[PDB]
């Protein structure tokens, strides 16, 4: 149908990088998702999760290493996976409501025995607001960021980020200077040779808001690490270990060099930047780049080999906090926020339930 | 000036109020007089003493003519809290009780003839500290005792708050052999109150000072137990100053460290830096003709006196509450299951 | 007319097959305890097992994987008596659940082999230590998938189990060496991943299995390799130390009594070690992969009350 070709051009939108960043792909996968909601005839509530789980497997298998689209489809399933059990026990008579949100998850698989009366249409419209409330959360994640980080950071300390390609801290350190009138500086390195496009863009707009800033090269960041005692890292996605999928380049080893000086390592992440999946292989999520902008000569006869990398991964031992919209959290606590948003079935998002 | 922690404005030294719009309770001035001139509390001693004056001050209702008792006491009691804020900013042992009390102000209706206003509040706020404190401390006793063998040592820091009663139980109420190491610090010698008490109880007490801390650890030593002031949402122990130096050292010297604490001493807030959120207390105290005078008026001199400081949760091995024991990374899961829920 | 205590039910089927392991054998004995001996009253049923589990601890005091089996069976029959059936159906409603774990906890290990696939990746030299049979079934799935790897077996001294694992998978067809446990520290740099398995999980995440899993764990943390551990969802016990000292076998780990005639002198130290959360990094359940902080909360979620 007409919705079946808009997903195909959205499949075409996720092949050749027609959108980038952890922000804009999540809004555009979700506005496109509402077209599938408004033109679906499920006829059973377990068919509608079947209508969407294949669609994610038409998306995640189509492109794995994008995740702001990949975690919405599980979460918007989870708001309906909640309400299957809502209309289940309210249909029954004896034990209609206990309403405690947590049952012991170890024992639940280990005990197996074997007004809105029905209102079958409501799963559509509660996902129609489920379209809307997700985006309106995403529009102002920074208020929950800024409520806790000026609490967490203080006035007179030099700083450092390895991620200039983070529009969060690009917007956050404006009001971290503006409302809270704390004066400090930020060291800034380049994501050579990829975020150095934006690294020169980053401190220039901070030079407009004049936070004593100066650009360091990538090689020098150890030699000034003894002075700085606080680093913030604007990540791209985050998994269940507390090992996060960061931005493009250079940020993992300096996160390691920060950890060796017993320096606290900060990170910011929206709640929609969470992901209920596990990093089985680090190298199946570390995406590389091109031999073009790392040497442009292109010798065919000498013809050496060279390696680019446009994804860095850090262990959770090298990270300390998660400045989120709902508070700061341990690197090991990440499951409990995630399993309050995701379920154990659609994390193996695949038609073969082997 | 480079750190500018002297210009961290967590407290000032403002005093000398005169206002008489509110009918100020005279005895709640005595509580603030007993704190700020010379500190006589831990944290749950405050949570007793803050409750000691509250039962008295509600008994003098003095409800005006055109005002419901739900409408005045939310202003009347809360105006008296600002007297304490001039003396000493609150704890979570302060904080979790008073917001629970403000629930009880709100859940009453215009039906009470003010004779019934005592016993619906009095026993209820008595059954608060009967349950949340007293028999909460009873479950501390059996849990820690089975984790302590005979003929061992305990290293405490400062005045304890609940494990004084634990050390009384294992030395007298169970009579198993035990040696006690109490260390405190200049300026607040509150650990000497324990040093008086446990030898009045008749047990082997070795007093110590934090400058001589290594030679305690160079002997037969284990089971470092700690008092507490609040636990962060990460697992950081916000407690009395100088706690972490033994907490790093005993963890470095591979003998385990526990924190005796309770669910009332949890908190929703979170940080990871020692000098961010703290309190200073009257820098004249670290002087005692003296040796120096004039931190004021002299160029380039200042006296700091840190009260509270964070300990990394990796130093803490096991966190014991009234519900049981738990590893320190697993602190905030009770915040969704018991605190405001139990 | 049985009594279900020692061998009149229990030690019968421990000679039947060495595929069932120790705790679910106790679970198999505990579910058949109240099945035949169903004394038509909710009171003495649990008083029967409180008599029976505490003599079962008294039967073998130093197989505390059984104590985890003695732990969670009470956790089974508690919530199974919950749903409030007034013991009327709950006699049948328990035994219609009944044979769950001999149908479900027996398929722990293949379900571990369902989800423990993507840890042993392409060309991973694997360090194993001790016969934790869920590892071998994960390695059974690895050979049956024809995924490429190698294997290194340590000792298990004095428990001898490392000699079995070399014979157990060489016939399966894997390139493998048996190494002494003394030569871990000079070899671990070439080693990339390491798999062990606990007899029970403590409150912070415990490795309460063998003699030196904490020794190889603290090696791997300085080697900075992902110290994985393979277990399943019925291997949890409340028993939780503060040091690396659990209950020992019979005496303190530093004895100084002498040799009378010819007594064994390697068997003077402990046989069970402890590892806290710090040195593990991930574990496997039937519920899924599990971080060492979630293994604390699920061990406390139905354990405080």
């Amino acid at each position: 149908s007409d919705v079946n070709v808009t997903i195909d051009t959205f499949v075409a939108k996720l092949k050749r990088r027609q959108v980038q960043g952890s922000y804009a792909i999540a809004l555009e996968t979700l506005q496109l998702l509402m077209r599938f909601i408004s033109a679906a005839r499920w006829n059973h509530v377990n068919d509608l999760i079947e209508q969407i789980r294949d669609l994610g497997n038409s998306l995640e298998k189509a492109h794995p290493t994008a995740f702001s689209c990949g975690n919405v489809i599980r979460r918007i399933l989870a708001v309906l996976r909640d309400e299957v059990e809502e209309d289940t026990m309210s249909t029954t008579v004896t034990s209609t409501s206990v309403a405690e949100p947590l049952i012991s998850s170890m024992f639940n698989l280990l005990q197996k025995p074997e007004s809105s009366m029905k209102t079958k249409t409501d799963y559509r419209q509660v996902a129609i607001q489920g379209i809307k409330d997700l985006i309106d959360e995403i529009k102002n994640i920074d208020e929950g960021i800024q409520q806790i980080a000026i609490d967490l950071i203080h006035d007179h300390e030099i700083l450092l980020t390895p991620t200039p390609d983070s529009k969060t801290v690009l917007k956050f350190l404006i009001t971290a200077r503006e409302r809270s009138n704390r004066t400090f500086t930020v060291l800034v390195t380049e994501g050579f040779p990829n975020n150095t496009k934006n690294a020169h863009e980053f401190a220039k707009k901070l030079a407009q808001h004049n936070i004593e800033t100066l650009v360091v090269p990538d090689s020098a960041v150890f030699a000034l690490m003894s002075r700085v005692g606080k680093v913030i890292i604007g990540t791209k996605a985050v998994f269940v270990n507390g090992g996060t999928i960061s931005s493009n380049s250079g940020v993992s080893s300096v996160c390691e060099c920060a950890r060796e000086f017993r320096t606290p390592v900060f990170a910011v992440a929206g709640l929609y930047k969470l992901s209920p999946l596990y990093p089985f292989d680090v190298e199946k999520f570390v995406e590389f780049g091109g031999s073009q902008r790392i040497l442009p000569r292109m010798d065919p006869r000498k013809r050496l080999d060279t390696v680019n990398q446009i994804t860095d991964y850090v262990p959770p031992e090298n990270i300390d906090i998660y400045i989120t919209n709902v508070g700061g959290f341990n690197p090991s606590f990440i499951y409990r926020i995630a399993w309050d948003n995701y379920k154990q079935i659609d994390v193996h998002l695949d038609k073969n339930k082997a | 000036l480079e750190q500018s922690f002297d210009n961290s404005s967590l407290i000032s030294s403002v005093k000398e109020l005169l206002l008489n719009k509110d009918l100020i309770h005279p005895s709640i001035l005595l509580l603030t007089s007993h704190l700020a001139h010379y500190k006589i509390v831990g944290s749950i001693p405050r949570c007793i003493a803050m409750l000691e004056v509250f039962q008295i001050v509600i008994k003098d209702y003095q409800t005006p003519k055109g005002t419901t008792l739900s409408r005045n006491l939310t202003s009347y009691l809360s105006h008296q809290i600002d007297l304490l804020k001039k003396a000493r900013p609150l704890s979570v042992t302060m904080g979790n009780a008073i917001r629970w009390l403000k629930q009880e102000i709100s859940l009453i209706d215009p039906s009470t003839p003010d004779k019934a206003a005592k016993k619906d509040l009095c026993e209820k706020i008595g059954q608060f500290a009967k349950e949340k404190i007293e028999l909460a401390d009873q479950l501390i006793i059996d849990n820690a005792s089975t984790q302590i063998e005979e003929s061992t040592t305990i290293v405490t820091y400062g005045s304890s708050k609940v494990l004084t009663e634990l050390l009384l139980h294992n030395a007298i109420s169970l009579k198993k052999n035990i040696k006690v190491i109490v260390v405190d610090s200049r300026p607040l010698f509150e650990g000497r109150k324990m040093a008086e008490t446990l030898r009045n109880a008749g047990v082997n007490v070795m007093y110590a000072l934090i400058t001589s801390l290594d030679t305690i650890f160079n002997m037969d030593v284990d089971y470092v137990f700690l008092g507490a002031h609040s636990i962060l949402s990460n697992g950081f122990l916000y407690s009395r100053a100088g706690t972490a130096m033994l907490a790093m050292s005993a963890k470095r010297r591979n003998i385990p460290v526990l924190v005796c604490c309770e669910s009332l001493k949890f908190s929703q807030r979170v940080q990871l830096d020692s000098v961010t959120f703290n309190e200073l207390a009257d820098p004249n105290d670290l002087v005692n003709k003296n040796i120096l005078d004039g931190w004021q008026e002299l160029p380039s001199l200042n006296i700091v006196n840190i009260l509270y400081d964070l300990t990394p949760p990796e130093y803490i091995k096991k966190v014991i509450t009234e519900f049981g024991a738990l590893p320190p990374s697993s602190v905030p899961v009770i915040l969704r299951e018991y605190k405001g829920s139990a | 007319m049985s009594e279900f205590n020692i061998t009149e039910t229990y030690l019968r089927f421990l000679e039947e097959d060495t595929e069932m392991t120790m705790p679910i054998a106790a679970i198999e004995a505990l579910v058949t305890l109240l099945r035949i001996k169903t004394p038509e009253t909710a009171a003495e049923m649990i008083n029967t097992i409180k008599s029976s589990t505490e003599e079962l601890i008294k039967s073998i005091p130093n197989s505390v994987s059984l104590r985890a089996g003695c732990d969670i069976f009470m956790r089974f029959v508690l919530r199974n008596l919950h749903l409030y059936g007034d013991w009327e159906n709950c006699k049948q409603h328990l035994i219609e659940n009944g044979q769950l774990f001999v149908s479900r906890a027996k398929k722990s290990r293949n379900k571990i082999a369902e989800i423990g696939v993507d840890f042993i990746a392409d060309d991973d030299i694997i360090l194993v230590h001790g016969y934790s049979r869920a590892v071998f079934s994960l390695l059974n799935h690895a050979a049956n998938k024809f995924i490429r790897f190698r294997c290194v077996v340590t000792e298990s001294r004095p428990s001898k189990q490392g000699n079995q694992l070399y014979t157990l998978l060489e016939q399966k067809g894997i390139p493998v060496t048996l190494i002494v446990d003394s030569a871990v520290g000079a070899v671990i740099d070439k080693v990339d991943k390491v798999f062990v398995g606990a007899e029970g999980v403590a409150e912070s995440g415990g490795i309460i299995n063998l003699v030196g899993t904490y020794s190889v764990g603290v090696l791997a943390h300085n080697a900075r390799k992902p110290f994985y551990v393979v277990t399943e969802s019925h291997k949890f016990v409340r028993m939780f130390p503060l040091s690396s000292d659990d209950l020992p076998m019979a005496g303190p780990p530093l004895d100084f009594t002498r040799r009378t005639d010819d007594l064994e002198d390697a068997l003077r130290g402990p046989t069970i070690d402890y590892t806290a959360q710090e040195y593990i990094t991930a574990l496997i359940t039937d519920l899924g992969v599990l971080t060492p902080s979630a293994v604390s909360e699920e061990l406390i979620k139905m354990w405080y009350d």
